């Protein structure tokens, strides 16, 4: 596996570590998403993590089928946005 | 120290720059650079689509380059496809 | 007061919301909404591609909707095409 | 012509207002691009317009074939990015004194 593939597998496995703990094993509910953001994005979303309202805005905006759950397909949009934002910050 | 997930996202940036730094605009990956990227970094089922097909899909403004934002389209599509394979 | 160019960019946001507010998530334009968007907002040479073909092109994370960022891909392509036509 | 088509026509017309002045008539050189940004993006790029080196860097990033001028294809990426940025700002909200 290449560097890129290993990075994608890290995303997949991180998502699954939370999506499996409750309900549908392949989607994140609002509580598991908040826990993921709080622990595994504690630096990239440091400011947002202090305002639960902002985190809920992020969830709702990613939940494109409006079922109050995040699929991986919905979730990966956040991954791409935060990668872009990291690059901007480092520059 | 960054989390493993945050480090993975920063590494995706590094993968892009490995190819964007080769020539020209260092925030651009050209057609031959993309072919190299696909051959080296992506799995067989992504490579199979072909580098010219991928380049035309990713170059949304048809300027002859894949910028970082355009590269993230590939990352999204690779992630969705890899997740599907992982669940199968 | 904003410039004409700035008002044009703000207007593009308004166009998206006319369709994203139809139903469901307000940052989602579903497949039938996109057909309606294309029929009302885009010229024949864009519509002729087919609304299903466009939807598959634009839904880059295959989550069943076109969010605002994905809609800007359509705006980019429409712009490039309109410029090429008016500046053949 | 739809609202969206008229908005796109405005982008194209603004690009051409400045691209024709110098050099190639269908590309923006640095001086043309700076004039466009200074007048027609005076609000959306207010802070950036205060540092001519920031505007330079925006152009260099968009000039993907490194020929020191922006084609319409290169330029329209900025339009999409500024539309996105405007959307982001309308959603955060504004801030009001002594
Ligand atoms: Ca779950
Ligand atoms: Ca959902
Ligand atoms: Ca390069
Ligand atoms: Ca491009
Ligand atoms: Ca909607
Ligand atoms: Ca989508
Ligand atoms: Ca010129
Ligand atoms: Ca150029
Ligand atoms: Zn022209």
């Amino acid at each position: 596996m290449s560097q890129l593939e290993r990075n994608i597998e890290t995303i997949i496995n991180t998502f699954h570590q939370y999506s499996v703990k409750l309900g549908h094993p392949d989607t994140l509910n609002q509580g598991e998403f908040k826990e993921l953001v709080r622990k595994d994005l504690q630096n990239f979303l440091k400011k947002e993590n202090k305002n639960e309202k902002v985190i809920e805005h992020i969830m709702e905006d990613l939940d494109t089928n409006a079922d109050k759950q995040l699929s991986f397909e919905e979730f990966i949009m956040l991954m791409a946005r935060l990668t872009w934002a990291s690059n901007e910050k480092m520059n | 120290m960054l989390t493993e997930l945050e480090k993975a996202l920063n590494s995706i940036i590094d993968v892009y720059n490995k190819y964007s730094l080769i020539k020209g605009n260092f925030n651009a990956v050209y057609r031959d650079d993309l072919k190299k990227l696909l051959e080296t970094e992506s799995p067989q089922y992504i490579r199979k689509k072909g580098a010219d097909v991928w380049f035309k899909e990713l170059d949304i403004n048809t300027d002859g380059a894949v910028n970082f934002q355009e590269f993230l389209i590939l990352v999204i599509k690779m992630g969705v496809a890899a997740h599907k394979k992982s669940c199968e």
